[PDB]
């Protein structure tokens, strides 16, 4: 789901 | 493609009341990724709800969204004047996002019959070689009105167009205009010109007529 | 903040290609989804596609695929919607929409839905030629008058493109005024009417003038409407 991707990214940037 | 079906088409009710708008998807909306937007007349959409239940911060408590899977409902608890607008539902549970055709929330008032006025083609226009008779249905409710053009008793075929205002912010009525367009002649080879109107507020049609002369 | 600012209106031609821009200012750009959503004259919202500026992750709608491109300029925080093979049907208002983030406390965490919008951009696709309107008086007659009320107006006819704005007596006439949405005639030109109800005892003792403003044409006429 294209609309989810930005979550994948915000979780990484936060992660590290 | 997922189809979002919004109903009713137009929900008409008094202020201070509660509004429940229905949105039903042709398929199961995954993770309940459903949003409700409010578009006021001349503006852009304003996000009201997302994830079916979630409300952003800035959106007043009046607005609540519920439902899931395939049945969603938007709820305003106590309508404020500004809440009378259009509402759209959008699904983003899959890549191809889609909107519902939308639902209008109208102010409900007491039925009012159209005040019919009629205007003959201006001389300034006839000098151009084209005529336009205008028929104004002013300040009526509801918005469903039937207009019919009649020249020398002859009924008319697709040579007229009508436009309808949006509900009035002040008195909640609608106004409509029906323009009949002709060439200088045959406007000049016909006598009487009339428009008759049918509205839920009238028992008999109302016919406004004029004959080339007065004034 | 998070402000989205779109480019000015556009008048393209059937077959042509149009490019609209969106400027984001007051929040992260590269990491949030940016979609384009249009709205045809007197219709609902249609989602066309989007893009995540970072890796230029694009998502196009089938109805448009192989005809539309969506771009991001991270170095300038700007987005671009380009659409070719323009048909009159594509005449609509194109919106730039950026998704919201959890708790505006502040920017951080996507939510999919579109919390931010541009002012909208009017794109008109016609083979017609820009022209100011002919303004004809809808004169007060015995057939436009009843009791203490009398309706008068003016027909703004044959102009292009949208929009036109009307006012009466330099704005010195507000209530009783109804200006109808324009309708597309067959010639491809628009036309509409502006009416207002006034006391009939004041017809001779007053003068009524409709001021028309068609900016896309640099036109600004004023017509005097008086009895038949």
């Amino acid at each position: 789901n294209w609309f989810n991707i930005t979550n994948x990214l915000w979780l990484i940037k936060k992660k590290k | 493609e997922i189809v979002l079906t919004q109903s009713p088409g137009t929900q008409s009710l008094s202020p201070g009341e509660r509004a429940t708008l229905s949105c039903r998807a042709s398929q199961s909306v995954g993770n309940n990724k459903l949003a409700w937007y409010q578009q006021r007349p001349g503006q852009a959409p304003r996000l009201l709800i997302y994830g079916a239940s979630s409300r952003p911060s800035g959106v007043a408590d009046r607005f609540s969204g519920s439902g899931s899977g395939t049945d969603f409902t938007l709820t305003i608890s106590r309508l404020e004047p500004e809440d009378f607008a259009v509402y759209y539902c959008q699904q983003y549970g899959q890549s191809l996002s889609t909107f519902g055709q939308g639902t209008k929330v109208e102010v409900k008032r007491t039925v009012a019959a159209p005040s019919v006025f009629i205007f003959p083609p201006s001389d300034e226009q006839l000098k151009s070689g084209t005529a336009s008779v205008v028929c104004l249905l002013n300040n009526f409710y509801p918005r469903e009105a039937k207009v019919q053009w009649k020249v020398d008793n002859a009924l008319q075929s697709g040579n007229s167009q009508e436009s309808v205002t949006e509900q009035d912010s002040k008195d909640s009525t609608y106004s409509l205009s029906s323009t009949l367009t002709l060439s200088k002649a045959d406007y000049e080879k016909h006598k009487v010109y009339a428009c008759e109107v049918t509205h839920q507020g009238l028992s008999s049609p109302v016919t406004k007529s004029f004959n080339r002369g007065e004034c | 903040q998070v402000q989205l600012v779109q480019s000015g209106a556009e008048v393209k031609r059937p077959g042509s290609s149009v490019t609209v821009s969106c400027k984001a200012s007051g929040g992260s750009f590269s990491t949030y989804a940016l979609s384009w959503v249009r709205q045809a004259p007197g219709r609902g919202l249609e989602w066309m596609g989007g893009v995540i500026p970072l890796l230029t992750i694009t998502n196009y709608a089938p109805r448009f695929q192989g005809r539309i491109t969506i771009t991001a300029d991270r170095s300038t925080s700007t987005a671009y919607l380009e659409l070719n093979s323009l048909r009159p049907e594509d005449t609509a208002v194109y919106y730039c929409a950026r998704e919201g983030t959890t708790g505006w406390g502040w920017l951080g965490k996507p939510i999919g839905a579109f919390a931010h919008w541009g002012q909208g951009t009017l794109v008109t696709v016609s083979s017609a030629s820009t022209k100011g309107p002919s303004v004809f008086p809808l004169a007060p007659s015995s057939k436009s008058t009843s009791g203490g009320t009398a309706a008068l107006g003016c027909l703004v006819k044959d102009y292009f493109p949208e929009p036109v704005t009307v006012s009466w007596n330099s704005g010195a006439l507000t209530s009783g005024v109804h200006t109808f949405p324009a309708v597309l005639q067959s010639s491809g030109l628009y036309s509409l009417s502006s009416v207002v109800t006034v006391p009939s005892s004041s017809l001779g003792t007053q003068t009524y003038i409709c001021n028309v403003n068609h900016k896309p044409s640099n036109t600004k006429v004023d017509k005097k409407v008086e009895p038949k």
